[PDB]
């Protein structure tokens, strides 16, 4: 995360850091007590369930929670070449129990309203700058959405933006995610006081670019997908 | 929290209170 803060503890009790050979490699989200929903592109290299752990808490270094893995799900169109249904499914080894500071972020609803310009928060241990290290503590950065079409902008991404990515950023820059942030949610909460998980940090060019917004995967677009796989 | 979701901490410890 660019240009935020560190979360207290509590404050986001879906987040999970996902390690690779006991490094924190992606960040995801609990989306009930056997499922996390994170990026695809983070099993490229290595998509062995014995060689993954998760863990919660707001430190990777001292985490509250060690959970083994046991299934990997990449959606069955994912392609890296242009970051297309860049989304994943990581089921645990054994059920996770929910408490205050470790539980489960909503779904959006199919008709979900994201205005460009509302205000979303994204957090991960990703690098505090472009080409920087992840962080042992978990941030947290708030950010608006940004239009599609905007997006597309011929000094933007110029078409790279399809119908299942979303966008989001702020006009100055600044404010983003980072390499060492994919997989992590981007999550808008609703009058009720609910959290829904609206992007999957996904790709963008560089970090924090004012032409350049972070680029996160629409859930919108996956709901059938994911009930199918997991039943939620 | 429980089988429900979305709930952040101010949430919770408002369900708490009697």
């Amino acid at each position: 995360i660019l240009g935020g803060t560190e979360a207290e503890e509590g404050s986001w009790p879906w987040q999970v850091s996902l390690r690779l050979n006991n490094a924190h490699h992606c960040g995801g989200s609990l989306i009930n007590n056997m499922w996390i929903l994170t990026a695809a592109h983070c099993f490229r290299s290595n998509s062995n369930p014995r060689d993954w752990i998760a863990t919660s808490g707001i430190s990777t270094t001292f985490p509250k929670l060690r959970m083994r893995v046991r299934n990997i799900l990449i959606h069955n169109n994912y392609k890296s070449a242009t970051h297309e249904n860049d989304i994943a499914l990581v089921r645990l080894e054994n059920s996770v129990t929910f408490t205050k500071d470790i539980h489960s972020v909503c779904l959006p609803a199919a008709t979900q309203n994201i205005p460009p310009g509302s205000t979303a928060y994204v957090t991960g241990w990703g690098a505090q700058e472009y080409a920087g290290h992840t962080v042992p503590e978990l941030r947290q950065g708030q950010v608006r959405i940004i239009s599609n079409d905007v997006c597309n902008a011929p000094h933007s991404y110029n078409g790279a933006i399809l119908s299942g990515m979303l966008c989001a950023g702020v006009p100055q820059g600044g404010v983003d995610a980072c390499q060492g942030d994919a997989g992590g949610p981007l999550v808008q909460e609703d009058s009720r006081r609910l959290w829904f998980i609206v992007g999957i940090v996904s790709w963008g060019d560089q970090c924090g670019l004012p032409d350049k917004p972070g680029v996160y995967t629409r859930v919108t677009a996956y709901l059938d997908w994911i009930r199918q796989q997991t039943g939620i | 929290l429980i089988n429900e979701c979305g709930a952040g901490p101010d949430l919770i410890t408002l369900s708490e209170q009697r």
